[PDB]
């Protein structure tokens, strides 16, 4: 509740930009973990990295 | 902040120098809680609602 | 060239264009590669009785109700496939009935018809793993008898290893190497008594897996070696393809993904899709990665683009609506009604509506608004989870009018009513509960609580409780 | 709250089922209301007034 | 109350010490029934319930059980500002 999701009146969401930044950290984080699940190659967790 | 307002201002010259003329709406707006604490004390109103 | 620029997709371009493509004979060559290290480690596999025990026991466990057949093996290279089956377990108990000699080669052979028995990438993956495991645990027991006397019992390494090494086992490296009568004889002996049972333990896994130390170790290396082999060639091969990846990534530029995301992405599909490339087909490489490079952008897209994250059939759906609807316009002229996109489409035309109302982008909570000294958007949502003062307030002086009213009851009877209803306690007690605590049946209380609401209803009381009525 | 079903079942009231969220002149202002317009989306009765 | 206020750098075992669970996933909420979706960014487990004193199941809905944290769904009641 200090980056909310609360939604404006008329089914639009009103989100912050956190809630952006964020969610990027952890995609790009959940994907490092499978890149090194696979035993990638290293050009790729070097790049995810 | 709370209890607050702002309205245009003007010129009153018959005021004393400690005074400044404030509407009776704006006055009676900032003015609630003072008011409903009165009105149940001196019993004109039973309840806060 | 390292430095002078902190942009990463100059640094991936660079590093992936260092990396040559590959030839159409390099591929083939890439790919027989593959097949080397995939049959060294699946011969490796075969070498081992426990990986034919494992899928013996696994295939009945599928008799038993414990799987799918189809999900315990992946066919065969199922009545063939259950004599297979059967021909196994013959084979298995005549090479374990023949522990004397051709042993040897008779272990040869069922490996040998064994490896015409296609597995499910959990089979062979989960055997590895098996042999992998093993393998940490005989040098579980190495580690120990190697620290027990080089690094606590000041033993070199010329006269450890060079015996240590040839019979692991028995004690004529162990009680012959105090036979040596060197500074570290002595000093063995306070593990000695430890280093015995550490080779128990040891001659326990050589029990266990029906295998030497020795032809374990030239095995399972073995397989090491052609497992390392092959992610030599997958890696050669994905770095060939990077370009590819980027090509086909280009076209998804700005549905809401970064592009690094989607060439990572892309990347992860490539893997995956040169985990399954299948040359003998003699399709080239690029017709067959290109639909898991899009399928994995896509999927992608669909599951990680959205805030609010709506399913990949959803998605789905929603692009069919999209596209319609970009027909309908291009054709009728004008943009399209949300009912006729229910002829054109096979829709209730009340499911349309629900896919058009599944909500766009959050509109960023910072949006800038004109405006009165440079305001944006977030100064203007309110809170609506508070309650407003004057509600506080009112809850306060009814709870002082209750407690003022219900003094004015019987004692017992106050309590009664506070304890049916919640007031001042932590729980709302059933009547039954109270009658227990004030031992009476359910009916006496209940004609109780009627009665003290009933003289609660009584005029010239509860005035004020009347006045808590606001409409 | 408590001391609030102690109210409704003093006084025998029934909660309300919805809440009202009508619109009403802005405090202060007055005004003689010279046009009225429904819009009604494709699919939704109209009304008596529209 | 207080009297000075301290600052320095936060650890991995302080930032796991202010912290009440991982948010393992980037979901935020579930589009249909907008549920704080478990457990992505706003995970009625990890940061507290969504509505005063409610289970996010819907299993507990009063003040008789202020602080269980539920089984079904795991959402400690208390109050919303904790969420905060
Ligand atoms: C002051 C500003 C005009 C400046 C020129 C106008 C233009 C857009 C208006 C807002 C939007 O409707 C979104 C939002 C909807 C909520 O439900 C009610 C509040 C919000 C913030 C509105 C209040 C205000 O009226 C806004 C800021
Ligand atoms: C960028 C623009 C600045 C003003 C020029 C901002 C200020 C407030 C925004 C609108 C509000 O959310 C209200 C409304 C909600 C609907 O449901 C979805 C769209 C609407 C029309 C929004 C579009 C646009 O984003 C507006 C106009
Ligand atoms: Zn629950």
């Amino acid at each position: 509740d200090l980056r909310p999701l609360v939604p404006l009146d008329g089914g639009r969401f009103a989100t912050s930009d956190l809630n952006d930044l964020y969610r990027r950290v952890i995609n790009r984080n959940n994907r490092l973990k499978r890149l090194l699940d696979l035993a990638a190659p290293d050009i790729i967790v070097r790049n995810e990295k | 902040v709370d209890y607050s307002g702002r309205s245009v201002i003007t010129v009153g010259p018959y005021l004393r120098l400690h005074q400044c003329g404030l509407p009776k709406k704006m006055a009676l707006e900032l003015f609630k809680p003072f008011i409903y604490g009165k009105l149940e004390l001196r019993g004109l109103a039973t309840t806060i609602k | 060239e390292i430095g002078r620029t902190t942009d990463p997709v100059r640094m991936y371009m660079r590093e992936m264009g260092t990396v040559e493509l590959l030839t159409r004979e390099g591929e083939i060559d890439i790919a027989k590669r593959i097949e080397d290290g995939i049959n060294q480690v699946q011969c490796s596999v075969a070498e081992y009785p426990e990986a034919i025990t494992y899928l013996l026991e696994q295939y009945d466990r599928v008799e038993a109700e414990e799987a799918r057949l189809s999900d315990l093996i992946t066919g065969f290279v199922p009545e063939l496939a259950r004599e297979k089956f059967a021909e196994l377990r013959a084979q298995y108990v005549v090479t374990r009935d023949t522990i004397k000699a051709t042993a040897q080669e008779e272990i040869l052979k069922l490996s040998e018809v064994f490896k015409q028995f296609r597995l499910v990438p959990k089979q062979f993956d989960y055997l590895v793993n098996s042999m992998r495991v093993m393998m940490d645990r005989v040098r579980t027991q190495e580690r120990l008898i190697m620290k027990l006397c080089v690094e606590q019992c000041k033993m070199p390494k010329k006269n450890f290893i060079t015996l240590f090494t040839g019979n692991e086992t028995s004690d004529t490296w162990f009680n012959a190497a105090i036979a040596m009568n060197k500074p570290w004889s002595e000093k063995l002996h306070d593990v000695s008594e430890e280093v015995h049972r550490a080779l128990q333990k040891l001659q326990q896994i050589e029990e266990e897996t029906g295998l030497t130390i020795e032809q374990v170790k030239d095995i399972n290396r073995r397989m090491s070696i052609g497992e390392a082999k092959a992610r030599r060639a997958k890696k050669e091969m994905v770095e060939a393809n990077l370009r590819l990846v980027i090509s086909i990534a280009k076209k998804y530029t700005n549905r809401g993904l970064q592009f690094l995301d989607l060439i990572q992405e892309g990347n992860i599909g490539l893997m995956k899709a040169v985990d399954k490339f299948e040359y003998r087909r003699g399709y080239k490489f690029s017709t067959y990665a290109t639909w898991w490079i899009r399928q994995a952008i896509t999927r992608s897209i669909a599951d990680q683009a959205r805030t609010i994250r709506i399913p990949v059939h959803m998605i789905e759906t929603i692009n069919k609506l999209n596209r319609i609807s970009r027909q309908m316009l291009q054709e009728m002229g004008r943009e399209p009604t949300p009912e006729e996109l229910a002829e054109r489409m096979l829709m209730p035309e009340d499911k349309i509506r629900k896919v058009l109302k599944i909500a766009k982008e959050p509109i960023s909570m910072e949006t800038p608004i004109g405006d009165d000294e440079d305001s944006h958007l977030g100064d203007f949502i309110e809170d609506t989870t508070l309650e407003l003062p004057l509600d506080s307030a009112t809850t306060e002086s009814l709870r002082a009018a209750t407690h003022d009213v219900l003094a004015g009851l019987t004692a017992r009877e106050a309590k009664v009513l506070r304890m049916r209803f919640g007031i001042d306690m932590n729980t709302d007690y059933t009547l039954e509960e109270v009658g227990k605590q004030f031992d009476v049946t359910r009916e006496r209380i209940r004609q109780i609580e009627a009665k003290a609401l009933r003289k609660l209803r009584h005029p010239s009381r509860s005035e004020v409780l009347r006045s808590f009525l606001d409409d | 709250t408590p001391e609030e079903k102690l109210l409704r079942a003093i006084f025998g009231e029934k909660a309300s089922d919805v809440k009202d969220s009508s619109l009403r002149v802005p405090n202060g202002v007055s005004g003689t209301v010279i046009d009225v317009q429904v819009f009604t989306r494709d699919g939704v009765e109209k009304d008596k007034r529209a | 109350e207080f009297d000075a206020i301290k600052i320095a750098l936060a650890s991995p075992d302080m930032i796991r010490s202010w912290s009440f669970g991982e948010v393992k996933k980037p979901e935020t909420i579930n589009y249909r029934t907008f549920k704080p979706e478990r457990d992505g960014l706003f995970c009625a487990r990890i940061f507290g319930p969504v509505k005063d004193y409610e289970c996010l199941c819907g299993k507990y809905k009063r003040l008789k059980h202020r602080g269980v944290i539920c089984e079904k769904c795991g959402v400690e009641v208390t109050q919303t500002k904790v969420r905060r």
